This record gives structure tokens, sequence and C-alpha cells, in this order.
């Protein structure tokens, strides 16, 4: 079973960093998830947000969204709402399978208690799971509980 | 940073190796 | 259900992205 997952958020709270620490620990890997066997292809978003007909039909392939945020960070939770608006105006849906994810958990200097991302991903109605692709930690429960999302949906 | 073409006798697998690079780039150029 | 071709490195990316669009179109019915 194909899997295609998109990962976006704010440029430097570590999107290439969870892509890297799931992959090699390329942008495919195989995994079991609830011991269902899957195909993983991940997208993750380089460089900065702008206006493309294309890229909309590359983020219109994925099946699954993390709205990946650094918790040291208080702009990138708070364009959480920008990029959530964009996945549903491009899959022009209001549910899709979706994660938030707050990354750089392992930073004890932190601006986004956990507290205010619960109660954001509970307004959604999307599950919510803190990060560090610094410790490797909640890395692999990111991507496998959006693909749960996925089946779930 | 053109990920390179697969060839002719490259597997199913491969191209599904190939399309998840290709698809990270031509985002990244847009 | 016909393989693409992948475009040389003379290829532009609009050739790479109908090459991008053909192979997922091709990987998709070949499941
Ligand atoms: N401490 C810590 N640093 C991180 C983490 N993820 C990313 N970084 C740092 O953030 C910097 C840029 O992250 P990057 O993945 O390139 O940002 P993005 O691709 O725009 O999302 C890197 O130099 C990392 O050292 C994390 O989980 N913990
Ligand atoms: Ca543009
Ligand atoms: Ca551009
Ligand atoms: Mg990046």
């Amino acid at each position: 079973t194909e899997y295609k997952l998109v990962v976006v958020g704010a440029v430097g709270v570590g999107k290439s960093a969870l892509t890297i620490q799931l992959i090699q620990n390329s942008y495919r890997k195989q995994v079991v998830i609830d011991g269902e066997t899957c195909l993983l292809d991940i997208l993750d978003t380089a460089g900065q947000e702008e206006y493309s007909a294309m890229r909309d039909q590359y983020m219109r392939t994925g099946e699954g969204f993390l709205c990946v945020f650094a918790i040291n960070n208080t702009k990138s939770f708070e364009d959480i709402h920008h990029y959530r608006e964009q996945i549903k105006r491009v899959k022009d849906s209001e549910d899709v399978p979706m994660v938030l994810v707050g990354n750089k958990c392992d930073l004890p200097s932190r601006t986004v208690d956990t507290k205010q991302a619960q109660d954001l991903a509970r307004s959604y109605g999307i599950p919510f799971i803190e990060t560090s692709a610094k410790t490797r930690q909640g890395v692999d429960d990111a991507f496998y509980t959006l693909v749960r999302e996925i089946r779930k949906h | 940073r053109r990920p390179r073409c697969p060839g002719d006798d490259a597997s199913i697998e491969d191209l599904h190796e190939y399309w998840a690079r290709l698809w990270n780039y031509l985002y990244a150029v847009a």
C-alpha cells in the first residue's frame, strides 16, 4: 500500500531534518504500521512558499500532511493556520489527513508550550506529536500516525 | 541537483525511488 | 499502460514535470 506524505511549515523548523531521520536515520522508505506493510513517499518542501501551479499539483498528490512548527519559534506556530488553509485549498477538502508536529522538543528553551499546540490540534480534530530530529524522539511516531489518519479516512 | 534518469531497464521499485527524488526536485526549483 | 521514457539532461523543468505526471500515472495503473 502506497502512501504519499507531504511535510510543510516555516523555514528552519526542521522539516528536512525530520525527513532525514526517518529515511537515513532518498525520500522513500518501507515500514510496518499496525501489522500492515507500507511504502512511504515523503515530500520535503524546500525553500520558501510561493505561487506556483505545479507546486500545488505536487501537494495535491499528497495524501497526508505534516504541519511542522518549532517549539522555540512563535511565528512558526502562528503560521500553522496559513499552511492548513493552503492544503485544504489545493486538496479541495475540509477534512484532510493531517498531523500537527512540534519539532525541536529537545531544546530546553521553549516559547510554545505543549498545551497551546494540544488545543490547536484538538480544535482541528487532528493528532499532535512532539518531535526531535536531533534525538530521534517521536520522529517515527509523527509519520506513522499520519498514515493512521489516512487509513482513518 | 537533478536526479539522473533511472534507465531503460529500471524496475518498478527503481521508478518509485526516482519518482520520489523528482518529486522534491521539481518542487524546490519551482 | 505504456512506460514513459525519461527525457535527457537537455530536458527542461516542464519536460520533467510531464515525465513526473506520466510516471505517476504509470506507477498507479501498474499497481
Ligand atoms: N535541536 C534541534 N535542532 C534542529 C531540529 N530539527 C532541525 N534542527 C536544526 O535546524 C536547522 C535547520 O533545519 P532544517 O531542517 O534545514 O529546516 P527546514 O528544512 O526549513 O524545516 C538545522 O541546522 C538543525 O540543526 C531538532 O529537532 N532539534
Ligand atoms: Ca512561481
Ligand atoms: Ca520561484
Ligand atoms: Mg528544508
